């Protein structure tokens, strides 16, 4: 707070700071460039998006608007959350409290504005060179701004996909390194040799077009593996060889690509980077990634539609991911169920109270 | 780039009169034969000659370094147009006076830009000295133990002392070990 | 107490310490630089932050300031203890007692001032070229000074990142050093050597062409792999390979990446590192790391939150990590309930207290 | 001295991946005599044809055509990985040997002496802890004695430690199926109270 | 970094009477392209001739060892400015005398900083000695047996001794092995 | 490092009368270009001058090494300061005298410290004997098998016996094999 007038102005004051940059040379690289960071984006908005949410606006939640969905405005949610380490909602609300719409603005054309003292003031959502300006010098707070973890920026979080943006680079030229050397390459099974009587000297056209008409019918083709290929004096055939065939850049492009799940924190397993084997038959390679990367991402955007939306209805409300309904957790569920189940010293209406069920 | 020069040496400052000592459009018809071929190994200038280096686009931001290497006196730097309407520059760039790399280090800046189709060009007057005994002696020797080779010898035939021409123009050749992007 | 007055003067009185300094060329370079440093970090900061707390005040920890919430505040809080070795909170207080807001001031824009005697009499918040000089001559004392275990320094803690720095210079150069060699390398599938008549020859621009033409169509690409490529006098093909292909700083690169996470803590299991298995299933891996390096960790920020926010209202409090609710200990739990749930010579009132559970 | 051997050998490739000049291969240019070199208008062409046409990811495999003179030889590496690799494992190693932390505990890579963790642990907490806390408390409770009037022992308490419960179970287990003996005497064989 | 020379030698110090004794204007034009030879091989000056290194980024903070290797008396530090103020400096650095690395060693502290422009330029007087005789006799002898050759052969032809002009100089010259970063 | 000597020699103690048997300014010419060559490829002085060993920092502390090979009477250690206030000292240090390794091995202590700024110099007389007639008889046949080759032949031209020049001067070479830290 106090640092709030201290901060702000050594950043400048009433003025758009842009985002990190490089965040969309990123998107359509890391994103849209290989399947490694385009899988892992799409597995972890996909299970943020399935895990149910309860209540301690259920109707906005379920249809934001008229286009993208409850399941859709996460995917799209989470999405920038990942690949630019910041989300933005706008809210329109033609009535007083709990508005019509939310809208997933982009982050790459959105820019923070600090203004006079810590929070700031507006965002820019600058598209071509037209500007919004929304306004944060009220209460409801227009646009929800969930973050990251980012040690030193003070505006924005730090994407996944930056910590990760050498392993991307890794991973997309080892791949194109064998796309383009299976289309600029030049192998030959051999070569014809011919010297002459002379140190050097060419070969007729009567003797070119009859050289080739013996090669094309008599010695190449599958059905031709093994003639002779008598050779007179001068004549000579020098097979050439292709001495690295497999595996240009094997073991680093997958040694890249396991370390771009590491940064978003996918395992190998679900994915199917092959690699040694971490996690033992999915049952807890899901259950870890449920726990470890997806949930503690799930609780921190609830979290912040919790108290965003409770700006619009006058009761603070609580929003936070329901575990109960994950079937990842299935394997967590079952060994509590059997831990009280078996303890019989304790009565019935105690144990049901250890497992969330109302007594009876 | 192409660095065709202003204006040739004039021949009153070749000496002809050492070189026949050392052994008049016969003899210094085989000095310049034998200069432009040290030049050509050492990428040098040996007679401080006025140059147009004419090229399309800088290599770097605060670089483009100058083929011959001893300078001295950027004079202008000319930026045209298309059309040529020939608006020369005055600011910007610092000669930096090297013999290992004569460059354009700018101050501080992006060097001047290039209009699309107007073809930036340097004109500097680079080498030793106006004179011959302003030279190092040593690439003054090796022009003479070649020019006597070219008198004494006319066709392409056939005979390594010690300190010979190639043992005098290993120290002035440019040694470089860039084949590379930048 | 008694060296107070001998280490104070010692180090400059009334003066900043200034923070160890290359924080900050460690954080962008070892958080945001490689994934491994990246996401060893997010692991814990998301850890330490899923562990509920129980007081034996929770207003303040579950909605701090208007902006970053309860988990929100406590990946901000570690973040800097990860990375720098010192965690800070700022409190405003227009209230005598229990402050309304707290303030994740970060550590590097932070320095100590020691004083006279002892203990430091301010801290220095200096952004730009403005600081604010905070006061420690009262009781409240509104900074939380965390830190890590420093044996040579007095004032600062040591960031494991610190220990380590090595091993992301290794992990971010051979990685770096891959991302290079696949944008700035030559290999050629061969050369087309042409000595000619002499010892050295060019040959024309009508035979450039030429050499083009029946190169590209006929003798590159997929489609061309085996050509015979006749060879006349004085041409030659030798073919070029390539012979490093794979694993280019390979398993010094995994094992710089396994030192990173030897000095966080982090098990190389649940981040995804490759390595011989050390622990067997994720049930034993995720249950060391709530052991080893997350709950030692949040058992000092929440025992100095406990002593801080103390000074604040009256009564002494004591605010301690909650074991029974983290998933990862079940299998540390059900060998307890399994022990004294089949130990029947022990009656049933002796049992329920042995697990924590009120005797009815 | 191992500390010395696993900071060099780890500082060892830092420094070979900060300085050290591998080439992808070399253009080597004779000339028509034994040496020369090329000039500023041939080392331009030499260049874009390199940089355009036969580096990158997107080059790989042109046949770069040699004329009379030029020639392409590739240079390797041939020491690419493990640069004091099983001498810094085998430092690190030697580390956690002398301060008796197990390499399991830790991360370091190397043969399983432990099996799961569970003795692991458990021999950490036996071997280089409790005995270290039991002199660090018993020199607190003889020194803090000297302060109040009447002599304090104060001790390590095994009950309240997650790592012994592998051997607080088989006590458990011990005793526990030894229906010899009755239930008053097999309270007190455990530390309860007996009732 | 150009390093050209302030006075070149007289040709009075040089020894043509004693060169023409071992075998004048052709003389003397033959050990000056044999001296020039053998410092371009060796970097030495033999001769004692005055200097100007005009350097524009000094390569460390307590170094920029000096090229030409027998060194005494460093004159001036001027440190220019972009327009040319001239404000010479006069503490801060040591000539350290040193046959190996002749360098400028500085005074514990980082050395006079260059402006923005304004090259840095170092004037001394490098060599043996002013005259002939103070010279090491076998770097003087080896003068000798090349411009003995130069003289008795005029173009690249044809013709080794125990002790040669090869294995005179190769005492003298710089004996470096790094081609590193430092 | 520098070890400029002190005074040259007379070449009234050079054998002149007896290289004109074994075959006077063009003698004497050749000697000490060929004392001078023998000296750089072993080492050694030959003739008992004087010297001046002024370096900057001390190898180790027990150490320092001499270069020039066979000493005797190291004169004084003068320890000066950057102004150059001369002040001498006397005691702490031994000459150590041995062919293999002249060098000054202190007394049980760490050798006199350097000013800042204040060159250590050592002044010494090293060398066989002040006379020819004191030398080791095979390095003095070894410089006469050299100056009646620089006699006898006067540009580097062609002509190995089995005491040859080499052959004699293989004994008095400093033999090491230390590249490395200390």
């Amino acid at each position: 707070s106090v640092t709030g007038r201290i901060v702000a102005m050594a950043s400048g004051a009433g003025r758009p700071v842009w985002g990190p940059r490089d965040t969309v040379s990123l998107m359509r690289t890391g994103f849209a460039g290989n399947p490694v960071g385009f899988r892992s984006v799409k597995l972890i908005a996909e299970a943020t998006a399935a895990v149910p949410l309860i209540c301690q606006v259920l109707d906005l939640l379920r249809r934001p608007n008229a286009g993208q969905g409850r399941a859709e405005l996460f995917e799209a949610l989470i999405g920038q959350i990942l690949l630019s380490g910041n989300g933005y909602l706008e809210a329109v609300c033609p009535e007083p409290g709990v508005p019509r719409e939310l809208h997933v603005l982009r982050s790459d054309r959105m820019a923070v504005v600090p203004g006079a003292d810590g929070w700031p003031v507006g965002y820019d959502y600058t598209v071509g060179g037209r500007k919004h300006r929304f306004d944060m010098t009220g209460h409801p707070d227009p646009i929800c701004h969930i973050k990251s973890f980012h040690p030193t920026d003070d505006h924005y979080g730090l994407s996944p996909m930056q910590a990760a943006a050498v392993a991307l680079d890794v991973h997309n030229a080892a791949s194109a390194w064998s796309k383009a050397l299976l289309d600029n390459a030049a192998r030959p099974s051999g070569a014809i040799i011919y010297k002459g009587a002379d140190g050097q000297g060419v070969l007729a056209p009567e003797q070119y077009e009859r050289l080739i008409f013996e090669m094309e019918t008599h010695h190449q083709g599958a059905r031709n593996a093994g003639r002779p290929m008598l050779l007179e004096g001068g004549l000579d055939w020098k097979p050439m060889g292709f001495s690295p065939s497999d595996m240009e850049f094997h073991e680093t492009k997958a040694a890249a690509a396991r370390e771009i799940a590491l940064a978003f924190g996918v395992p190998p397993m679900l994915i199917g980077i092959p690699g040694d084997a971490t996690y033992a038959n999915y049952a807890e390679a899901n259950r870890a990634f449920y726990r470890l990367t997806v949930l503690p991402l799930l609780t921190r955007v609830s979290a912040a539609l919790a108290w965003w939306l409770s700006g619009y209805l006058g009761a603070q409300i609580e929003l936070k991911p329901d575990l109960d309904q994950v079937p990842a957790l299935a394997v967590e569920r079952d060994q509590l169920w059997a831990r009280i189940g078996a303890a019989g010293f304790l009565s019935n209406s105690e144990k049901r109270v250890l497992l969330g069920l109302p007594p009876t | 780039m192409m660095l065709n020069e202003v204006t040739a040496v004039p021949g009153t400052a070749l000496p002809v009169a050492e070189f026949r000592d050392h052994l008049d459009a016969a003899l210094l018809s085989y000095l310049r034969a034998a200069i432009a071929a040290i030049e050509g190994r050492t990428a040098k200038a040996l007679i401080s000659r006025g140059f147009r280096l004419a090229l399309t686009a800088w290599r770097w931001g605060d670089m483009q370094t100058l083929p011959i290497a001893p300078v001295a006196t950027v004079t202008a730097l000319r930026l045209v147009d298309a059309a040529g309407v020939e608006t020369p520059v005055a600011a910007g760039w610092r000669l930096v006076p090297d013999m290992a790399r004569p460059r354009i280090e700018a101050l501080g800046a992006m060097l001047p830009m290039i209009p699309t189709g107007g073809r930036v060009e340097i004109d500097f007057t680079a080498g030793f000295g106006a004179s011959w005994s302003a030279l190092p002696v040593d690439l003054a020797q090796a022009v003479f133990l070649l020019a006597a080779q070219y008198y004494e010898l006319r066709h392409d035939g056939a005979a390594a002392m010690p300190f010979g021409v190639m043992a005098l123009i290993e120290r002035w050749r440019t040694v470089r070990v860039l084949g590379g992007r930048p």
